[PDB]
């Protein structure tokens, strides 16, 4: 509901006054105290969740009208605010309780209240210096309490709730670095001066882009009808009072050029830009290139005169999307829609941008309101998506001086008509950006501190611009080319144009229609490309031309192939080399920016001439957690949805866990990772939304659900890339361990994080080898380590890698290590590692299959000993003495670790506590005495025997149960259920609860003989003798 | 398309057998050098994806896609490279009350039948378990027709009938393999080891019967089963038993037959077993003679058995 | 032959050629060879063991000529086999399979009537008496030079590089070194493992150190003081620790970069390893040990008796 | 049958008449009373699975017996 707002110096939470009406529809007279919802509008295509507070009546306010209290939003009420709001009644009047609220306190009075030596003294303090009672008074998230004191650090489990003692911790924390003071919820109290100059002079203020579109409704002056829409512009200063001019006026000087008419308007409270700007729309700052600083001063016209001019001849601006053939159409029909609907002014010589959607223009409605009823076919439906410039480029004739500035173009006493094609620069990204006014599909905007390859390709087109102002030529050429698909050459290339200005032609050698192989074709693919280039070129300004996917034209020759298919390929192959000699021949500028999927697919030919290759990688630690920053920001979640409850984000969560988590993972995988979250956030909405009532200002996404969706993505890839499907254990699955454990984290985790310290690489610790006794954890150590550490798995199993030939068994492994190495984080874990590679030299030569296996193996798996690092191998044996000599030394098999039985009873029941977790022991049987029972001569995999024969009995057991309680309905004499499906029957599932008790483990412990032999033990302590390295 | 989908607002596009249009031509083990298979049909897909994501990014309520595939796997990777689709619902083979649920509708589709007397159709879906919805109409008509030839009843089937037309009809899946084995179901022998046979009967069955309860299992199911005896006693015949119970299928191997004197194919073999098993269902995979494959602890040899093993 | 190029092009007599590196496992042979490249500036094709070997029959005939060929195209070359064992082992009296065809390809491409020049062939492995002597003959593969590990005393000087290796010019080191730098003692002590061993003791210490700078005996730079307690007095509800952690975390909400510091005492952001805790790495490495190979090495250099 | 190891281009026009064939199968049948569609195939398998499923009951046709040629040499020695 919409109603009139007002605001007052109150405390913090100070209930919010309503008009006699607001309370009487909307109060219900059963509650015992009212609450309801509140909203701002705000400047952004987005909206802030809604305040819940508690609500007071007072018959004074006039029909529909709320006063509220300044500090629910840090603002003072002595500047200019709205004059309305949004109110929504409360959902049945119920409202939650928080548990663990946080406000920071500033170190004064936290130490003079940490020596008072009572605790109800605080909370009777709280009521008297904020007003605060409990379990009336709702708090708000992020809240400052009072400036330079306190201020609210979080709200849990909601960010909105009610105050309970019993309930909620309130956490005082003391604000050490005083930042509070700092601090202030307001803006400031007074302007620099009052007086300042009786009759102020031009002044050079900083002209920049309003990051958004405005709403109509919003403008403290009422407009006129159809006129004066696209020459908005707002300011906050004092400015607007500097000038005589009141609000709504005109200014024109605009940098003492071209004046440009355009009118001024105020910035209302809520507004968090900077002070002392100008904030302008596209059209007014298109004008003025670079000159960040421009000179303003008033221009009282009294009226806009002279709104007839016989006629104008606008243009038409060279650009790639203004040229296209099909969208021909639309723009014509759009431009009819520019004219004869309102008085715009046109100041000659500027620009005049038109937004359309692509996807409509192949489509087209009837003239039905050019026949009669002449209205817009809502635009609701019409979601802009591209963007061309006009130019007026027309000093109409007529009987009166200086007649080309501040006309109008009458509906009906004016015709425009079009001349012909321009040529200008448009605005570089640092000057404005389009495509965030207008809410298109914005281009990512890297910072090039910390991506080396856009700026490397940022240089040379700088550079290559910077020439063209030059008399000297040269001819640039860049050649993007990435080990793997998806890493964003495309957008590259699209923030390089617009981070310095650069046209964009986007031609895809996917989309061109002629057939692949090009057959008798050659005047059908170049005549495509020719044409769509020249119609745009000749007059396009220092413009980059973008070969998306370049590679499916330019085959490499082929060998076994037809000679007519070679010469024809070869054909084409030449001539893109000419072709592109003669484009950089012809103009300056012109900028030939290739992109390839694999470089070693080019043909030499084209190879060789090109000049700058760069290679684009898979994005880095600190890259990624940019890429996370960038896609959970507000204004990118909130585009895609024109749902009225805005999504945003628990801004507890780490980013930088995020990257961690996100190794290997490219960028279209985070914005999957960002959506399928997304996905589970309104999914789990909907779903609870059913119930009474609670959390409706937004739904949110929260961290358990992100991991969940990493874990997903992470797996998918892995199938991606053909890995094994790893099944879910973690460090609690495992028992009996504890200086391992370190060894791994040691090995593994120490570099994954903290990289500042291993600069250099230093080869670090390469191979885990777990030897020792069988049958004791070693498969399940590296099922964890895969699922824990978040790497990709890789797995040999046993002798596999043979086959029935020579050297296929090579390739075989070369073949397995390539694909590791295609996955750069990952692990190759071999499983009884003695089988291929066995001892050297022993055991006769069998024609040296083995032989050449163990020399491939140890010349693949860290031979090269550069960059080898990222990968990691781990190993397990029943016995090391097989393996070859040359893999024991350092650098390849380096730790090796004694993981073995326990012997000893605590280790024993730590291993028994492991395993019973997701178990049901559920009685008074305790793991010491289970322990007792069974000496140390079993093994790791005894107590999992024990548990799996105990965990059968309990079926056994429920399963008689269940036979005998059946049977007192299925036979003859009952008569009531013969299915065979009786859990229907037997609705109480929680009947069914197994749970073990000393008659299943003491059977356990009598019904199952140790798994070692003396024999055995003996044997590979024997084998534990040839102790390496001795 | 697109522009119909994008016009007429929140709406879908659904392709059947999409393989027909964007499928991969499969590489048939070519070359993968000429930029492997990106033919004209792939580079159709790759269009309609980038067109659609056009649109999917102004408002994802807009459209959506619902491709249809013989598998998963064989529809052009690209889909899955792009990451343009994430879901996995499969069409198993419907199973027990399943087939009996719309055997009924086909008996009152457009003709008429009546079954046989003081019968539900409960026994009718314990044979033909393997029978797709495809099969199940062809099989009535089966039997409609072999009904009405009969000049004699036209109203009402018969046990008879339905054995007599069960025969001389096979499944769609396998029709044209021709395969006939394991027509040695021999439950009925109790044989002496019934005493503890009931053992192996739970171990194998139970666990599935019981559905429920075996859901909250937090660990690994028993499932492997070795047993000796004094030469020839009856055990083929018992696994062949055990198997026809047909909760689960069965595959076997004779530890002789895949003891190759060649390195490779030696190991091989027995991962041709588990690669095939994996890929449909719940299996028995015995091993009988498997004293020849096991290595007699064998250690210092280390002979192609240890391979093997 | 390119260093001082006016004088050794002086003599027709074919410039020698070939090294054979042998000697045992981990004593820096691929290392010297993997080096040469920016050192003298050569191009270096790398032939990473068994690579040529195929199933097909011929197809590894194919696979050699076609490596020297390319060897030949862009010239000069220095062509390391990354293991010269497997490939080429000593001739039987026999077929002997697929070895005996690409022993005697090799032999061709390296002295057949149509010679090449300017290739260097250089070959490391650990057990070379098991090439074949025709590959041995002077004239290829000519000069062999044996690696040792023992090098008593010497090791030292092996260490003092490691340590001090400035690979990466960013940082004027790349190990934590301290000030006294008495190597001598951990060095002596090392009763000589291998050359790897020395780089496995540097890491090992490195990795036992740095929890000191990050771990910091949970003590030195985790919960140092003042900053402990910030919180007031819990008493709502007994979360005690993983409450204050999770205050910790959430208001550690300050954002700050290029957050530099040197209090190392010449590096940056390290805690310098005492070489008194670095001797505590001596006990858990381990050596390679084969007297075998020591008996071995006698034959391959003229058996020591020719 | 689908000989996928041939080349493309060849295969579709494969697919376009099974799938199209079989198309007028159903139409026929579907859009006329009393079509029957007989068929004679000279060896079953070379049929796609495809169109192979459609059809119902087939006949093997073996060879005929003594007792069928006691009656076809009498038939063909007819007077
Ligand atoms: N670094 C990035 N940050 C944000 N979005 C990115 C990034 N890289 C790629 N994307 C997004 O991924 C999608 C596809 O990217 P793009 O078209 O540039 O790929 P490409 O490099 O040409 O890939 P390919 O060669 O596989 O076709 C776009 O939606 C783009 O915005
Ligand atoms: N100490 C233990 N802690 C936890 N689980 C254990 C332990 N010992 C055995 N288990 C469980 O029993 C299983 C049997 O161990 P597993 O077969 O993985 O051992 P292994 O040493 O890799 O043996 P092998 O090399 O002989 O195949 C493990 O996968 C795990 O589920
Ligand atoms: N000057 C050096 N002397 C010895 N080792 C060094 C030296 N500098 C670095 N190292 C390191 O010591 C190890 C020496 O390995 P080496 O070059 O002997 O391996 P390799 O020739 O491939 O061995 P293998 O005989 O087992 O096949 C490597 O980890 C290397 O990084
Ligand atoms: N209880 C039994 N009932 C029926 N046949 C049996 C029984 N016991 C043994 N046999 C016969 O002995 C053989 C059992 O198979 P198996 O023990 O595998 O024989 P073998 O080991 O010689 O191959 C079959 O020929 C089977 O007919
Ligand atoms: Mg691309
Ligand atoms: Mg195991
Ligand atoms: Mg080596």
């Amino acid at each position: 509901m919409k109603a009139s707002l007002t605001f007052s110096l109150s405390g913090i939470y100070a209930p919010c006054s309503i008009s006699r009406d607001i309370y009487l529809e909307y109060g219900d007279k059963k509650a015992e105290c009212l609450y309801g919802t509140i909203r701002l509008p705000q400047y952004g295509p987005g909206c802030t969740p809604g305040k819940i507070v508690h609500c007071v009546l007072d018959d004074s306010l006039p029909f529909c009208s709320i006063v509220v209290p300044s500090k629910l939003f840090g603002f003072m009420p002595t500047q200019p605010t709205m004059d309305f709001c949004y109110f929504e009644p409360i959902l049945d009047n119920v409202v939650p309780v928080l548990d663990s609220v946080t406000f920071l306190i500033n170190e004064q009075l936290y130490s003079k209240l940490m020596d008072l030596p009572q605790e109800m003294q605080q909370i009777q303090f709280l009521h008297y210096k904020y007003n605060i009672n409990s379990m009336e008074t709702v708090v708000h998230s992020r809240d400052i309490l009072t400036s330079g004191l306190c201020q609210i650090l979080n709200c849990s489990p909601f960010p909105q709730g009610l105050v309970d003692f019993t309930e909620t911790q309130l956490i005082l924390v003391n604000d050490t670095e005083q930042k509070l003071s700092a601090l202030k919820y307001a803006n400031e109290d007074e302007e620099y001066a009052l007086p300042k100059i009786g009759t102020n002079s031009a002044l050079s203020i900083d002209l920049e882009s309003l990051p958004c579109t405005i709403s109509r409704d919003l403008l403290r002056p009422a407009p006129h009808i159809n006129d004066d829409n696209s020459i908005y512009a707002f300011t906050d200063a004092e400015t607007l009072l500097r000038l005589d001019v009141t609000s709504g006026s005109f200014i024109t000087v605009s940098n003492m050029g071209c004046v440009r008419l355009v009118k001024l308007f105020v910035l209302l409270l809520p507004n968090g830009f900077k002070k002392r700007t100008i904030y302008a729309p596209p059209k007014i700052i298109a004008s003025f290139p670079d000159c960040s600083v421009v000179t303003i001063s008033k221009s009282n016209i009294g009226h806009t005169d002279i709104p007839i001019a016989n006629q104008v001849f606008i243009s038409r601006v060279g650009g790639w999307l203004q040229s296209q053939k099909c969208f021909q159409n639309i723009i014509l029909t759009t431009l009819k829609k520019f004219f004869s609907e309102s008085k715009r002014i046109l100041c000659q010589n500027d620009l005049i941008p038109i937004a359309f959607d692509s996807s409509m223009a192949d489509l087209n409605i009837a003239e039905e309101n050019d026949e009669s009823d002449d209205e817009d076919e809502l635009g609701q439906y019409y979601k802009n998506d591209s963007l061309v410039w006009f130019f007026v480029t027309s000093a109409e004739l007529d009987c009166f001086s200086k007649d080309n500035s501040h006309f109008i173009i009458d509906p009906n006493r004016t015709k425009l008509i079009t001349t012909n094609i321009t040529n200008r620069r448009p605005l570089p990204l640092s000057r404005s950006n389009l495509q965030r006014y207008y809410g298109f599909a914005e281009t990512f905007y890297y910072d090039l501190h910390i991506f080396p390859y856009v700026r490397q390709l940022v240089n040379i087109l700088e550079t290559s611009f910077n020439c063209s102002q030059r008399g000297i030529t040269l001819n640039a050429s860049v050649l993007l080319h990435s080990t793997t698909n998806n890493v964003g050459k495309a957008t590259m290339v699209r923030f390089a144009s617009k981070y310095l200005g650069i046209h964009l032609l986007e031609i895809d050698c996917l989309s061109l229609t002629s057939n692949s192989r090009q057959l008798d074709s050659t005047s059908k693919i170049i005549g495509y490309i020719r044409a769509k280039c020249e119609n745009v070129l000749p007059y396009a300004s220092p413009a980059v031309i973008f070969l998306a996917h370049l590679d499916s034209i330019l085959l490499d020759v082929n060998a076994n192939q037809d000679p007519e298919a070679i010469k024809l390929q070869k054909s084409i192959n030449f001539e893109m080399s000419k072709l592109l000699d003669d484009f950089t021949f012809k103009f300056p500028g012109t900028t030939f920016v290739g992109s390839v999927n694999n470089i070693d697919n080019v043909p030499s030919s084209f190879r060789s001439h090109m000049r700058f290759e760069i290679l684009v990688p898979v994005p880095s630690e600190a890259q990624r957690l940019r890429i996370f920053q960038w896609y959970l920001s507000s204004h990118e979640l909130n585009r895609d949805v024109q749902q009225k409850v805005p999504v945003s984000y628990m801004d507890n969560i780490s980013f930088s866990s995020l990257s961690s988590y996100s190794a290997g993972l490219t960028p279209l995988d985070i914005k999957s990772i960002v959506e399928t979250a997304r996905m589970t956030a309104t999914a789990r909405f909907y779903q609870e939304s059913k119930k009474c009532g609670w959390l409706p200002q937004s739904i949110l996404i929260t961290q358990e659900d992100l991991s969940k969706a990493t874990s997903k993505a992470r797996n998918e890839f892995s199938v991606s890339i053909g890995a094994p499907q790893i099944p879910n254990v973690t460090w609690d699955d495992i028992g009996g361990i504890d200086f391992v454990k370190g060894e791994i984290l040691d090995t593994i985790d120490m570099p994954l994080k903290h990289p500042e310290l291993f600069t250099s690489g230093m080869k670090k610790r390469s191979g885990i080898l777990f030897y020792g006794p069988p049958g004791t954890g070693k498969t399940l150590m590296a099922k964890a380590i895969a699922t824990n550490f978040s790497l990709n798995f890789f797995s040999v199993k046993g002798p596999e890698l043979l086959n029935m030939y020579i050297g296929e068994s090579e390739a075989n492994v070369r073949r397995v290590f390539q694909k590791a190495r295609e996955a750069k984080p990952c692990v190759i874990f071999f499983d009884q590692i003695d089988s291929v590679a066995p001892k050297r030299g022993n055991q006769g030569d069998s024609g040296g299959v083995m032989d050449r296996i163990v020399s491939q193996l140890l010349a693949e798996l860290d031979g090269m000993s550069t960059d080898a690092d990222g990968v990691f191998v781990i190993g397990a044996t029943n016995r090391p003495d097989l393996l070859d000599e040359a893999l024991l030394r350092p650098g390849r098999f380096d730790k090796l670790l004694y993981l073995g039985i326990p012997d000893t009873d605590t280790k024993q029941l730590n291993i028994l506590e492991a395993l019973t977790r997701k178990f049901v022991l559920d009685n008074d049987v305790k793991l010491i005495e289970l322990a007792k029972l069974c000496p140390f001569n079993y093994t790791g995999a005894d107590f999992y025997a024990l548990c799996s024969d105990a965990m059968l009995n309990a079926m056994s057991r429920i399963a008689r149960m269940v036979e005998k309680k059946v049977s007192q309905h299925n036979e003859l004499t009952g008569e009531n259920i013969s299915t065979r499906r009786w859990f229907d029957k037997i609705a109480t599932k929680e009947d069914t609860k197994v749970v073990v008790k000393m008659e299943d483990f003491l059977k356990a412990q009598e019904q199952l003989t140790p798994s070692v032999s003396r024999a055995e033990l003996n044997h590979y302590e024997a084998v534990r003798a040839n102790f390496e390295g001795a | 398309w697109c522009s119909f989908c994008y016009w007429y607002g929140p709406s879908l596009i659904v392709l059947d057998n999409v393989e027909a249009l964007f499928g991969k031509p499969q590489a048939n083990d070519g070359d993968p050098s000429n930029n492997g298979q990106w033919d004209n049909a792939s580079k159709l897909l790759n269009f309609f994806i980038n067109q659609v994501t056009k649109i999917f990014n102004k408002d994802n309520k807009r459209i959506r896609v619902l491709f249809s595939g013989k598998q998963k796997t064989q529809i052009n990777p690209l889909l899955f490279d792009k990451h343009f689709v994430s879901e996995t619902w499969s069409l198993r083979a419907p199973d027990k009350h399943a087939r009996a649920k719309l055997l009924e509708y086909f008996f009152s589709k457009n003709q008429i039948m009546k079954l046989n007397r003081d019968l539900q159709f409960s026994d009718l879906s314990l044979e033909t378990e393997g029978f797709s919805p495809l099969d199940l109409e062809i099989f009535t008509e089966k039997i409609f027709y072999d009904l009405q030839l009969e000049r004699d009843c036209d109203n009402v089937v018969t046990r008879e009938l339905f054995s007599k037309s069960l025969s001389a009809f096979t499944p769609s899946a396998l029709r044209g393999v021709k395969l006939t084995k394991e027509t040695n179901i021999k439950w009925g022998d109790i044989g002496a080891l019934a005493n503890a046979k009931d053992v192996l009967l739970e171990t194998l069955e139970w666990p599935t019967k019981y559905e429920p309860i075996f859901v909250n299992c937090p660990l690994r199911l028993r499932s492997g089963i070795l047993l000796y005896g004094y030469p020839g006693c009856g055990k083929t015949l018992l696994a062949s038993a055990v198997a026809q119970q047909c909760g689960l299928n069965f595959i076997s191997v004779k530890g002789p037959e895949i003891l190759n004197k060649f390195i490779g194919a030696s190991e091989q073999n027995i991962r041709e077993l588990f690669e095939r098993a994996q890929s449909v269902k719940p299996c028995i995979l015995f091993f009988d003679e498997f004293d020849s494959i096991a290595p007699k602890r064998g250690h210092d040899s280390t002979g192609v058995t240890d391979r093997v093993v | 032959p390119t260093k001082y190029e006016p004088i050794f092009v002086n003599c027709p007599l074919r410039l020698r050629s070939g090294i054979l590196l042998y000697g045992y496992p981990g004593c820096g042979k691929t290392l010297l060879a993997s080096a040469v490249a920016q050192q003298c500036g050569l191009n270096f094709i790398s032939v990473k063991g068994p690579e040529i070997l195929n199933k097909f029959i011929g197809a590894s005939e194919q696979n050699i000529r076609e490596l020297f060929e390319r060897a030949q195209s862009v010239k000069p070359c220095i062509l390391f086999f990354d293991e010269f064992d497997s490939i080429a082992p000593k001739r039987g009296h026999d077929s002997t399979g697929v070895t005996d065809r690409v022993v005697n390809q090799l032999l061709t491409q390296m002295d057949g009537a149509e010679g090449l020049d300017g290739v260097y062939i250089l070959a490391a492995t650990s057990r070379p008496d098991l090439i074949d002597s025709a590959l041995l003959r002077p004239g290829r593969l000519d000069k062999s030079v044996i690696c040792n590990i023992p090098t008593e005393s010497e090791r030292l000087d092996i260490l003092q590089a490691i340590v001090n290796s400035k690979d990466k010019d960013t940082g004027q080191k790349k190990f934590a070194l301290e000030k006294n730098a008495d190597l001598k003692l951990i060095a002596e002590k090392t009763a000589g493992f291998s050359g790897a061993d020395l780089q496995g003791l540097c890491y090992n210490a490195y990795l036992k150190s740095v929890h000191r700078w990050l771990s910091a005996a949970d003590q030195s730079e985790v919960v140092p003081g003042n900053d402990n307690i910030e919180y007031f007095s819990i008493n709502e509800h007994g979360r005690r620790e993983e409450n204050r952690l999770r205050l910790k975390t959430l208001l550690q909400q300050d954002v700050v970069h290029e957050t530099k510091t040197s209090t190392s005492a010449a590096s940056e952001l390290t805690a310098v390893v005492t070489i008194n805790d670095l001797l505590e790495a001596c006990q858990e490495t381990k050596p390679s040990i084969s007297t075998s190979e020591l008996v071995k090495l006698r034959g391959i250099y003229d058996r020591f008796q020719k």
